[PDB]
């Protein structure tokens, strides 16, 4: 149930992981406070 | 550069099989790589075109 | 909005690329061949 | 400005006509790629 | 030239040039002997 | 009435701009179907 | 009328690209099934007797 | 007004690097496969001891 | 609209990049785990 109502985008690609959410979290983070994209981006660190 | 190296078995495996000679280096693989690429692209953008 | 509430079935994960999964090792013979052979050296 | 707007729209209307395949060679780009890593990850259930 | 380059620059001694690939790879050379080198070889190639 | 009529390039510009977009937007949900039923015939010969 | 023929460019633009691509791995198919073949036939071989 | 220009020379050079990579995987896998089944080949000398 | 879906590609444009990474992480720690495994081919020297 926790795999369907949670975990429905966790898997998306395979091995790899869910990027769709990797993303939906970044974007979250650059609307809520967009400093650390700032410096994030700055340094060449990633969704995931 | 192994990702390179593979290639450079490609283009030549590729060239044989077309019946091209190559008694050369890898150095310039991938000009070889470009001739063919468009090669068997023009040929066939040519022979349409006559063909239309 | 997923609540996945059947009381006749049970939802399948359909976000699962079928294609790269279903196939770890385990393999107990893997190493335990080793013991045997061993063994047959015994 | 009709004539530089008879330029103008025409410019602009072509690139439009870019954007309007290159949304679908974006994804096949896309599959294109995420595809060669799948192949990849069945090579490694051969490795196994 | 599988492996070009990203930047470079000169010592002030001129004798050694460094260049740097694409990939980090610091390439540090004599650049007079390689100016001799690639010039008089490339020179008869046609 | 002239400036009626140059209200009408605007007017008649966007609604060009409109209707194109109208299809703009279809096309990125027809797309996103394109690159699985690519995706998907890839993925079953692989299986195979 | 470009803007028709560049709608009718979707398969001038070559939808024939996926004939084309599909090609390529039915081939790659095969050729991989050649190999995969080998491998099967040579391993399945090699013993028992 | 050339935005369609460029789009040609990528869908053309990632097509070429498709190909690349499915060409280098089944030369690599044709070559080294083969090397693998001659090795089974190889394998049955045992027969010849058997 | 049109950066709505200018944004989309931003976004599914980006995500490769991220894909990358994810390659990255996923083929190098199986490559370390699976060069230690090249130890049960050392452990083969043993049969040796």
């Amino acid at each position: 149930c926790f795999a369907h109502q949670i975990l429905q985008n966790y898997f998306v690609d395979f091995p790899h992981p869910p990027l769709d959410l990797l993303q939906n979290i970044d974007e979250i983070i650059k609307y809520n406070d967009p400093i650390l994209h700032q410096h994030l981006k700055q340094h060449n660190f990633k969704f995931v | 550069s192994l990702f390179n190296e593979r290639k450079y078995l490609l283009l030549r495996k590729k060239l044989d099989e077309l019946h091209y000679t190559q008694p050369l280096q890898i150095e310039s693989a991938e000009l070889v790589d470009k001739l063919l690429n468009d090669l068997l692209k023009t040929s066939e953008g040519f022979q349409k075109l006559k063909n239309k | 909005k997923i609540l996945p509430l059947s009381k006749t079935s049970y939802n399948q994960f359909t976000n699962y690329n079928v294609f790269n999964v279903a196939h770890q090792e385990t393999e107990a013979e893997a190493k335990l061949e080793e013991s045997k052979h061993k063994i047959r050296q015994m | 400005q009709m004539q530089n707007r008879k330029e103008e729209i025409q410019i602009l209307e072509m690139e439009a006509q870019a954007a309007a395949r290159l949304r679908q060679v974006m994804e096949l780009r896309e599959k294109e790629d995420r595809q060669r890593m799948v192949r990849m990850d069945m090579d490694i259930h051969r490795q196994q | 030239s599988r492996k070009g380059i990203v930047d470079y620059d000169l010592n002030i001694d001129a004798k050694y040039l460094v260049v740097i690939s694409t990939l980090g790879e610091k390439y540090v050379y004599d650049f007079h002997q390689l100016i001799a080198n690639q010039k008089k070889h490339q020179q008869d190639v046609t | 009435e002239e400036d009626r009529d140059n209200a009408l390039i605007q007017q008649w510009r966007v609604e060009d701009t409109e209707m194109r977009l109208r299809r703009e937007t279809l096309k990125q949900k027809k797309l996103q179907d394109l690159y699985k039923y690519e995706e998907e015939n890839e993925k079953k010969l692989i299986e195979a | 009328q470009q803007m028709k023929k560049l709608e009718e460019e979707s398969r001038k633009a070559i939808q024939i690209a996926e004939n084309s691509r599909k090609a390529d791995l039915d081939f790659i198919d095969q050729e991989l099934q050649k190999k995969r073949a080998n491998d099967n036939k040579f391993i399945a071989s090699k013993m028992e007797e | 007004q050339l935005n369609d220009l460029e789009k040609l020379y990528e869908e053309k050079q990632d097509a070429l690097m498709r190909h690349e990579r499915e060409r280098r995987e089944i030369i690599t896998y044709e070559q080294e496969m083969r090397y693998s089944k001659l090795v089974d080949a190889e394998r049955q000398v045992r027969e010849e001891r058997l | 609209q049109s950066l709505t879906d200018q944004i989309l590609s931003v976004e599914q444009r980006y995500k490769e990049k991220q894909e990358n990474l994810i390659r990255s992480e996923q083929i190098r720690r199986e490559e370390v785990i699976y060069n230690a495994e090249q130890k049960l081919s050392r452990q083969m020297k043993l049969e040796e």
